C-alpha cells in the first residue's frame, strides 16, 4: 500500500536537540514535496516547514531560526532537525506529501507523532444505584487506558481525558456504577512500570 | 535539412507571377497573411518597419528600428505618428511619444535584398537573403531562396504593416509589396541542402503535371491531374397547385 | 499574514441532514483553499482542494463552494462517517499558509440534563496537604457546560468525554485543587454548574470528609 | 547584489525576458529575513515558465516588511507602493543596517506620506510636487501652511533601533498570450555513440544508434530527414557536430 | 385575461442557500411558462424555458419545476451573481402574455440599525420661500423602512438606495418641500420614521430660528 | 457577438408621434419573431407588441389602437412606430427576440431604450463625526451623478436616486461623511450643461 511512516517523537529538554524522521512508501519519493504540519493539543493544524523536489527549504514565522528539515532523495527517508525547542513547542507534528499541481495541498497523511517538551519527568501516581469513582493525581502521559477490575466488568465504565498539574505531571479522573439498593479501579500506569489500584465499596 | 529529394510543402509562400505592388516615397499598407518586402536602393534610406493593428493610442505593437550597425527590437505600446520616419541630425526617433507597458527589447546584429514576415503561429518569423543583381531596378530574373534569421517570439496580433524611411531632417525610396497566399509549393533541395528551383503547382496545368509525377522534367504523354465537376448553379423547389382555397372565408 | 475565519467550533445536525460548513479568508484569495477532515482517533485526511475539485475516493455528498473571500463546504446527507472535525487552509500565500480554527460536527438528539454528582475521594488524598474535591456531570447531549467552584460558598482544569455512540452524550468532569493548608484552613466547598435544563444550580455546597 | 539600492518613493523596475533565470541562485545570496511567496509555487518556480518576470527593488523601514503584499494597508502601502490584488510573484528582504553605515542618515532614502493614496499597481508617481495643504497655491513652493513635500526616510540609529531598514526585492512573475522564454534550465547528458539509446535532441525524442555524419548542413538546419518523412540526423547541441541516426539492429 | 402570482416581492438568503421561487397561475396553463434573470441597471436574461428546459450557459444551480398552476424556480447554491431580480412568463395564450410582479433576492445578514441624521440644506434655496425639510437614514439591513412627515410635532417622496455591495445595507432620504413663501409658516418640523430595528426616531425635528 | 441595437427612445410630448429602432446582428434574422417588452420604473415587464416571420402584428389591450410595429427583413431592422403617447406609457422598452419552438419565449435581449412622455423642460440645478450633504431640487433626468470634492472622494458618499416633481422636474439627494472631532460637493447636469458647487461643515 501507500502510507508514510513516522519515529523519533518523545519528551526532550527544553532547548534540547531533537531530530524527527519520516519514511514514505508506495510512490516515487523523489518526485513530491513533503511537508510538515504540527497540532497543538486541543489546537488545530499549523504548518511547521516544507522542502521541495529541488532541494530548497522554508520554514514558518515563529519556526525559522532553529528548525532545520532536511531530505534525502534516496531510501525514501524525510527528517527534521529542531533545535532551542520551549514548552509553546508541544504539539502533534504529521507528515504530509504535496500533491501535484500548481498549488499547495496535502494529497497523503502520515500516521504522526506527538512531541513533548517539558523539564518534569516520570512520576508514580495516587489513587483515591449510586455513580462514584477514584480519582488519580501526579499522573503522567501513559500509552494504555485505566480499567476497573481488569476491565472484566460489564457496568458503566467512563475514563476522562489527563489535566495538566504544575510541575509537568497529569491528574486522571474515573467513574463507575455500583448497586446501592465494590469494584477496583484498576490504575496500570505503563510508563512507571507500576501498578495502582483502589476500591470504592460503599 | 533534406537531400537530393522534392518535398511537396503546403504554406504561405508568394504566388509566382503575382501582381506585386512598387511603391515610391514623397500611409499604412494592409496584412493579410504576410508581406514580402524587396527593395534594391542604398542601406541608408529604409531602416525598419512597423506592425500593429490598430496603431492610434492602444493595441500595443512596434516593430523593426534600425541602426546603422545594428539592430533594435521592440513592441511596446506606441502612440502612432501619422508618415514615420527616422531623422538624422545623429539618429533619432520620432514615433516613440510616448512607449508604455513594454514588451520583450531585441537588440542583434544586422545588391538587392529581399524580406518576409510572418505571424501566423505566435511567433514573428523573417526570412531574408542578400544576392547581386544586374538589372537596374526590376526584379532578378532567377531564383533564391530566404533563410531565417530572426523567429522572435513575438505574440502580437498584426493586421497592419508601415515601412521607416531615414529622413536628413528635410521618385524615392523605391520598395516592393507582395502579399501572402496559402498554397502547395514542390521545392527541389539540392544535395548540400540548398533549394535549387521550386514550382507553383496552382499556376498551370504544367505545374499540376509536376505536381502529381513530384518531378520537375515530365515526359511525353498524358497524364490524369485532377478532377472536374459543375457545381450547383440554383435551386428548384416544385410542388402541386394550391386547392380547396381553404372555405375558412365562407366562415366569416 | 493571511488569516481565516471558519464556521462556529461546533455544529449540531443529524443523519442526512444538510451542512454547509462556512469559511472566509482575510482578503481575496482566489480559489486557492482547501479543505481536510480529521476524526480525534485517526489523522487527517483532504476532502476538497481548489474550493472545486472533489479528491478521489471522497464520497459525492460532500461538495465545497464559494471563492475569493468565502468559502462554503456543502454536505448533502450525513452519514455516521462523516461526523468529524473539519479544518480551511488557504493557499494564496504558500510559504505563510494558515489553517482554520476547526469546525466540530456532533450528532443531533434532545437535549440532556448532565446528571450532578458529587463524592470526595479516599482519604489517601487527605492524608496530603492537597486535597480535591470532584463535580460530576455525566451523560448530557450538549457541551458547552460551563463549571466553576466557588470555596466556602480553589479553580481547577475540567475534562470532559467524547460523545457517546448509542446515547449521543457528553460526560464533564470537574475538580477542586485545594494548596497547601488550604484543605486543612478551608472546610465547606461548593461546586458551580450552569447548564441548560436545570434550575441554575450555582452553588452545590460539601463538606469536607 | 547592486550595492547601490534605491529610494521606494523611485524604484528601478527591471524587466527581465528570454533568460535562464537560475532560480538556484536567489536563495544563495544572504539569509533573507522575508520570504513570502504568492500564487506561483516556490517549490515548483523552477519548472514553470514565464514570458517576462519583472524584478524590482526599494528600501523600506522594518515595520513595512509585512506591507508589501496584495491585502496592504499602510504608509509604504497606500502611498508608495501597491501591489495588485491578484499577485504571482514573491517577496525576499533582508536585513540592510549594515549596508546603510552612515550615523547622518536621510541619505538617497526618501518615501510618500499623502498626495492620491491608493496609489495604481506598478505606476511611479515620481513628480515632485506640493500638496495643496490650505487655499492657496503657494506657487508650486514651500509657505504658509503648505509645508507637504515628500519626506525622507531618516536612518540614523546605526545599530540603535530595531526599526532596520530592509532591502526588499519584488519579483512579478507574469505570463501573457505569447510564447514563454523565461524558462527554467534543461540539463544535458553525455553524449554516446555506436549503440542503441533512447535519444532526445532539443525535444526531438527517438531511438536508434548515434554516429558521426559526413552529411553537412546549414547554419540554421537543426533537423535532418530523408524520404519517407523520416528523421535521420540531427544537429546534437552543445557541440555542434551533426550526428547520423540509424534504427536500432 | 391570464394572471400570474408570484412569490413575495423579495426573499432573503445567504451565500449557498436554497431559494425556492414560487409563482402560480389563475389556472391551469400546463407548461406554457419560463422564467428570467434581470439584475438591476441591465436588461434581462432567461433562465427556465418550458419550465422543464434549462437554458444554455446558465449553471446547473438554477432549477424549474411545477406546471399547471402552481411554478417552483428552485436554486440550489447562491452565488453573487445570482442575487437579481426574476419574473416569470405564462405563454398559454401566445397574444395576452403577462409577466409576474417580481421577486428580489437579496443577501441575508445582521439587522443593521438605520443611522437617522438630519441636517438642514444650504442656504441657497433657504434664500427663497421655496425652502426644504430633508431626514436622512444611513447603512439599515431590511428594507421596511417607512417615513413620515409630522407640521410642528408638504410631503414629498422618499428614497432608497440599492443594498451595498459590502455593508449590505440600505440607506434612505426623504424631503419636505414647501411652496412660496412658506417656510416661515412653521417653526418645528419633524421626521417620522418607522423601521424593523430603530425605535422612537420623532424627536429629531428642525428648530427654525 | 451577437446582441440587438436600439435607437430613438427619448423625451416626447404628450400625443406626439414617435418611432423606435432596432437592429439585430450575429444571426440570421429574417428566421426569427421579435418582440416588444417595457418595464416601468419599479414595474415588472409588460409586453407591448410583436411580429412573426410572416409579417403579421400582435398588439396588447391597452397598445392596440395607437400603435405599430414593423420590421423590414433586410438591413436587420425592427421599429415600432407610436402614436399618441401619454404619461402612463412612460417605461423602459427592450428589444427582445422570439426563442424557436412553439411558445414564445424570449431566447435574446437588447440594449434597452428608455422612453418619457411628458410636457416639462429641463430645468439647471443649483446646491440646496458627523453626516450631511448637498440636496439638488428641480432637476431633470441626468446621465451623470453628484459627486464630492470633484470627484475624488468616494468612500463616505452615497447617492439616492430622484423622484418626480409636479411640474415634471426631479430632486436628488446627496449625503458625505464629514470629521467632527469641509468637502465641496459637485452637481453636474449634462443636458443643462451647468455644474453648481458648495462646501459644507458640519
Ligand atoms: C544602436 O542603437 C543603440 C540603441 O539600442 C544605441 O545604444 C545607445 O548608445 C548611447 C550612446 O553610446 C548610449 O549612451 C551612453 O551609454 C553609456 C553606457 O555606459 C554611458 O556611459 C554614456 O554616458 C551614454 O549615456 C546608450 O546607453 C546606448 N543604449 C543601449 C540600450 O545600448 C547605439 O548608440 C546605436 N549605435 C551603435 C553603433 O550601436
Ligand atoms: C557550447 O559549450 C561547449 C562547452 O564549452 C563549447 O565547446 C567548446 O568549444 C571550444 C571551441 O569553440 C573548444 O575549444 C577548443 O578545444 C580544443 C581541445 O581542447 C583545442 O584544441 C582548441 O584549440 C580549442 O581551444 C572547447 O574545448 C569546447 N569545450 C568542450 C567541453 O568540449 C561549444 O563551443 C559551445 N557552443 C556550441 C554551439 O556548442
Ligand atoms: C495589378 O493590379 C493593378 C490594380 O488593380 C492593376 O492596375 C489597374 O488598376 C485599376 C484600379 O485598381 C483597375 O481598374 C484596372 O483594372 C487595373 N488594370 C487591369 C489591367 O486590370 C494592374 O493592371 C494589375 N497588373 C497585373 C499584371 O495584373
Ligand atoms: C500590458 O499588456 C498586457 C498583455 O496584453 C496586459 O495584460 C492582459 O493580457 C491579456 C493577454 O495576455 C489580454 O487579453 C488583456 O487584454 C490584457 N489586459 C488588458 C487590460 O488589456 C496588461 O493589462 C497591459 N497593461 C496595461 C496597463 O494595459
Ligand atoms: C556542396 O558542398 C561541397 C562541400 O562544401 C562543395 O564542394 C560543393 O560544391 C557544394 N555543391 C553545391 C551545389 O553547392
Amino acid at each position: 500500500e501507500v502510507q508514510l511512516a513516522e519515529s523519533g517523537g518523545g519528551l526532550v529538554q527544553p532547548g534540547g536537540s531533537l531530530r524527527l524522521s519520516c519514511a514514505a512508501s508506495g510512490f516515487t519519493f523523489s518526485t513530491y514535496d513533503m511537508h510538515w504540519v504540527r497540532q497543538v493539543t486541543g489546537n488545530g493544524l499549523e504548518w511547521v516547514s516544507t522542502i521541495g523536489t529541488g532541494g530548497d527549504t522554508y520554514y514558518s514565522d515563529s519556526v525559522k531560526g532553529r528548525f532545520t528539515v532536511s531530505r534525502e532523495n534516496a531510501k525514501n527517508a524525510l527528517f527534521l532537525q529542531i533545535n532551542g525547542l520551549r514548552a509553546g513547542d508541544t504539539a502533534v507534528y504529521y507528515c504530509a506529501r504535496g500533491g501535484s499541481g500548481q498549488f499547495w495541498y496535502f494529497d497523503l497523511w502520515g500516521r504522526g507523532t506527538l512531541v513533548t517538551v517539558s523539564s518534569a519527568s516520570t512520576k508514580g501516581p495516587s489513587v483515591f444505584t449510586a455513580a462514584l469513582g477514584c480519582l488519580v493525581k501526579d499522573y503522567f502521559p501513559e500509552p494504555v487506558t485505566v480499567s476497573w477490575n481488569s476491565g472484566a466488568l460489564t457496568s458503566g465504565v467512563h475514563t476522562f481525558p489527563a489535566v495538566l498539574q504544575s510541575s509537568g505531571l497529569y491528574s486522571l479522573s474515573s467513574v463507575v456504577t455500583v448497586p446501592s439498593s465494590t469494584y477496583i479501579c484498576n490504575v496500570n500506569h505503563k510508563p512507571s512500570n507500576t501498578k495502582v489500584d483502589k476500591r470504592v465499596e460503599p | 535539412f533534406r537531400s537530393s529529394v522534392l518535398h511537396s510543402t503546403h504554406d504561405l509562400f508568394l504566388p509566382f507571377f503575382s501582381n506585386v505592388t512598387w511603391f515610391h516615397a514623397i500611409p499604412a499598407l494592409p496584412f493579410n497573411d504576410g508581406v514580402y518586402f524587396a527593395s534594391t536602393e542604398k542601406s541608408n534610406i529604409i531602416r525598419g518597419w512597423i506592425f500593429g493593428t490598430t496603431l492610434d493610442s492602444k493595441t500595443q505593437s512596434l516593430l523593426i528600428v534600425n541602426n546603422a550597425t545594428n539592430v533594435v527590437i521592440k513592441v511596446c505600446e506606441f502612440q502612432f505618428c501619422n508618415d514615420p520616419f527616422l531623422d538624422v541630425y545623429e539618429s533619432e526617433f520620432r514615433v516613440y511619444s510616448s512607449a508604455n507597458n513594454c514588451t520583450f527589447e531585441y537588440v542583434s546584429q544586422p545588391n538587392l535584398r529581399e524580406f518576409v514576415f510572418k505571424n501566423i503561429d505566435g511567433y514573428f518569423k523573417i526570412y531574408s537573403k542578400h544576392t547581386p543583381i544586374n538589372l537596374e531596378r526590376d526584379l532578378p530574373q532567377g531564383f533564391s531562396a530566404l533563410e531565417p534569421l530572426v523567429d522572435l517570439p513575438i505574440g502580437i496580433n498584426i493586421t497592419r504593416f508601415q515601412t521607416l524611411l531615414a529622413l536628413h531632417r528635410s521618385g524615392a525610396a523605391a520598395y516592393y509589396v507582395g502579399y501572402l497566399q496559402p498554397r502547395t509549393f514542390l521545392l527541389k533541395y539540392n544535395e548540400n541542402g540548398t533549394i535549387t528551383d521550386a514550382v507553383d503547382c496552382a499556376l498551370d496545368p504544367l505545374s499540376e503535371t509536376k505536381c502529381t509525377l513530384k518531378s520537375f522534367t515530365v515526359e511525353k504523354g498524358i497524364y490524369q491531374t485532377s478532377n472536374f465537376r459543375v457545381q450547383p448553379t440554383e435551386s428548384i423547389v416544385r410542388f402541386p397547385n394550391i386547392t380547396n382555397l381553404c372555405p375558412f372565408h365562407e366562415v366569416f | 499574514d493571511i488569516q481565516m475565519t471558519q464556521s462556529p467550533s461546533s455544529l449540531s445536525a443529524s443523519l442526512g441532514d444538510r451542512v454547509t460548513i462556512t469559511c472566509r479568508a482575510s482578503q481575496t484569495i482566489g480559489r486557492f483553499l482547501n479543505w481536510y477532515q480529521q476524526k480525534p482517533g485517526k489523522a487527517p485526511k483532504l476532502l476538497i482542494y481548489g474550493a472545486s475539485s472533489l479528491q478521489i475516493g471522497v464520497p459525492s455528498r460532500f461538495s465545497g463552494s464559494g471563492s475569493g473571500t468565502d468559502f462554503t463546504l456543502t454536505i448533502s446527507s450525513l452519514q455516521p462517517e462523516d461526523f468529524a472535525t473539519y479544518y480551511c487552509q488557504q493557499s494564496y500565500s504558500m510559504p505563510p499558509v494558515t489553517f482554520g480554527q476547526g469546525t466540530r460536527l456532533e450528532i443531533k438528539r434532545t437535549v440532556a440534563a448532565p446528571s450532578v454528582f458529587i463524592f470526595p475521594p479516599s482519604d489517601e488524598q487527605l492524608k496530603s496537604g492537597t486535597a480535591s474535591v470532584v463535580c460530576l456531570l455525566n451523560n448530557f447531549y450538549p457541551r458547552e457546560a460551563k463549571v466553576q467552584w466557588k470555596v466556602d460558598n480553589g479553580n481547577s482544569q475540567e475534562s470532559v468525554t467524547e460523545q457517546d455512540s448509542k446515547d449521543s452524550t457528553y460526560s464533564l468532569s470537574s475538580t477542586l485543587t485545594l494548596s497547601k493548608a488550604d484543605y486543612e484552613k478551608h472546610k465547606v466547598y461548593a461546586c458551580e454548574v450552569t447548564h441548560q435544563g436545570l434550575s441554575s444550580p450555582v452553588t452545590k455546597s460539601f463538606n469536607r470528609g | 547584489n547592486a550595492t547601490t539600492f534605491a529610494s521606494v518613493y523611485a524604484w528601478n523596475r527591471k524587466r527581465i525576458s528570454n533568460c535562464v533565470a537560475d532560480y538556484s541562485v536567489i536563495y544563495n545570496f544572504a539569509p533573507f529575513f522575508a520570504f513570502k511567496c504568492y500564487g506561483v509555487s516556490p517549490t515548483k518556480l523552477n519548472d514553470l515558465c514565464f514570458t517576462n518576470v519583472y524584478a524590482d527593488s526599494f528600501v523600506i523601514r522594518g515595520n513595512e516588511v509585512s506591507q508589501i503584499a496584495p491585502g496592504q494597508t499602510g504608509n509604504i502601502a497606500d502611498y508608495n507602493y501597491k501591489l495588485p490584488d491578484d499577485f504571482t510573484g514573491c517577496v525576499i528582504a533582508w536585513n540592510s543596517n549594515k549596508l546603510d553605515s552612515k550615523p547622518s542618515g536621510n541619505y538617497n532614502y526618501l518615501y510618500r506620506l499623502l498626495r492620491k493614496s491608493k496609489l495604481k499597481p506598478f505606476e511611479r508617481d515620481i513628480s515632485t510636487e506640493i500638496y495643496q495643504a490650505g487655499n492657496k497655491p503657494c506657487n508650486g513652493v514651500a509657505g504658509p501652511n503648505c509645508y507637504s513635500p515628500l519626506q525622507s526616510y531618516g536612518f540614523r540609529p546605526t545599530y540603535g533601533v530595531g526599526h532596520q531598514p530592509y532591502r526588499v526585492v519584488v519579483l512579478s512573475f507574469e505570463l501573457l498570450h505569447a510564447p514563454a522564454t523565461v524558462c527554467g534550465p534543461k540539463k544535458s547528458t553525455n553524449l554516446v555513440k555506436n549503440k542503441c539509446v533512447n535519444f532526445n535532441f532539443n525535444g526531438l525524442t527517438g531511438t536508434g544508434v548515434l554516429t558521426e555524419s559526413n552529411k553537412k548542413f546549414l547554419p540554421f538546419q537543426q533537423f535532418g530527414r530523408d524520404i519517407a518523412d523520416t528523421t535521420d540526423a540531427v544537429r546534437d547541441p552543445q557541440t555542434l557536430e551533426i550526428l547520423d541516426i540509424t534504427p536500432c539492429s
